[PDB]
RNA sequence: AGUGGGUAAGAGC
């Protein structure tokens, strides 16, 4: 929805099942465990 | 010559060079309108 | 002394490409101590596309490994199983192959 | 670009992909600045209402939406991104990024073939769709 | 030895470059006609 | 009308092309009748 | 000389 504010303590990047990709090693920020 | 019947003159021949860039446009032309067709229609184009 | 801060620089430089090579947990990319990279087993093709790496890094890991080259030439005159002769040649020999 | 609807955080992003359930949402994530962005923004308004019945159109800014940047490597300049019931779909161009087109293209009726063929191969469960049009080349002669 | 040397003090900007974009804590990364109308 | 055109000699010989001789053979027929000039290769009084 | 442009998608264990 347009014009709503986010959450409080909520990950975008989770919330939705979503999994990312690496087409490369040379793009990305290094991985941190 | 009609009359001496002997070589009197030498004819040297040339494409010319609105001719090449003719067939040098028609074979980009064909080669760039290629994303989306088959390889026989493109050798047949290059062949005529 | 020098040789030994060659011999310094060439392990924080396989240091360092290690720690390059494993940046996203990706632990299939074995890098050896003359800097020759390769694969650990047969990877698979979407590690293989996974597991590319620029121009910018082989470069690198390839002067690293002529600097370990050259200070594996002074190394080894100073172990003494070449003589100064040999050194030189040897030297010559890597620069100018 | 300023004609097509911008999302401002990354939960409205994730709205916006959950709230679509028949249609394929077309997110462009880069800078409005950007010229290769400002090609993808006027092609896509030039077919944002063609395809509308089987598509929607999003505008992300990643400078101020950078919550995917990690995750969905957006890094290129531009980058468009298919969506199909909260599952990204992947789209084998022929460049080696089957995730992304991360390139402007020029031609409009390419990118209604794209998203059709995507909406065609989402639509009946799979996951990659193979383009119409082979990109490994420019075709430039 | 100098030729190698006279190589590497114009090939180390890019290398440095590269590595401190790279190690980065935070990564960063036809259009003649289409930029003025 | 070419019909009528090649029945009454409306079209004088010299147009070109006509439907008796290829382009090819228009040089060729161009460069016999430049050869079949009577003294056409003479340069001793001057003349060009 | 050279890297690539060579990731099948899917189901939960």
């Amino acid at each position: 929805f347009l014009g709503m504010p986010a959450p409080l303590g909520y990950v975008p990047g989770l919330g939705r099942g979503a999994t990312g990709f690496t087409t490369r090693s040379d793009i990305g920020p290094a991985r941190d465990a | 010559n009609e009359v001496t019947k002997e070589r009197t003159a030498q004819c040297f021949l040339r494409v010319d060079d609105e001719s090449m860039q003719r067939f040098h446009n028609r074979v980009r032309q064909i080669l760039m309108a290629s994303g989306s067709t088959t390889f026989t229609k493109i050798v047949n184009k290059w062949n005529t | 002394d020098w040789v030994e801060v060659g011999l310094q620089v060439c392990r924080q430089g396989y240091n360092m490409l290690n720690l390059l090579i494993h940046r996203k947990n990706l632990n299939y990319l074995h890098l050896d101590y003359n800097f020759n990279l390769k694969p650990v087993k047969t990877l698979t093709t979407k590690e293989r596309k996974k597991s590319r790496f620029g121009n910018a890094f082989h470069l690198c890991r390839e002067v690293l490994r002529l600097t370990k080259l050259v200070v594996d030439s002074h190394v080894q005159y100073r172990l003494g199983n070449v003589d100064a002769f040999q050194l030189a040649d040897g030297l010559q020999y890597i620069f100018a192959h | 670009s300023y004609m097509l609807p911008h999302l401002h955080n990354g939960w409205q992003v994730d709205q916006a992909i959950l709230s679509e359930e028949d249609r394929v949402v077309v997110i462009r994530f880069g800078h409005d600045w950007d010229p290769t962005c400002m090609k993808m923004d006027e092609v896509l308004y030039s077919i944002a209402e063609k395809v509308k019945n089987f598509a929607v159109i999003y505008l992300v800014d990643i400078t101020e939406v950078p919550d995917f940047n990690k995750m969905y490597e957006l890094y290129d300049p531009c980058t468009v991104m298919f969506f199909f019931r909260n599952k990204h779909i992947m789209i084998d161009l022929g460049t080696g990024n089957n995730n992304k087109i991360n390139w402007a293209m020029e031609d409009k009726q390419e990118m209604v073939d794209i998203i059709e063929t995507v909406y065609r191969g989402a639509r009946k469960g799979r996951g990659l769709v193979v383009s119409p049009k082979d990109y490994s080349t420019k075709y430039r002669y | 030895w100098r030729v190698w040397l006279f190589f590497m003090r114009g090939i180390t900007p890019l290398l440095e470059r590269w590595l401190g974009n790279l190690l980065a804590r935070q990564f960063e990364g036809q259009r003649v006609e289409s930029h003025f109308d | 009308l070419w019909y009528e055109a090649d029945k009454r000699r409306l079209f004088p010989p010299w147009i070109k092309p006509a439907d008796t001789e290829p382009p090819p053979l228009l040089v060729y027929k161009w460069c016999q009748g430049i050869n079949n000039l009577q003294d056409v290769w003479e340069t001793s009084e001057g003349e060009c």
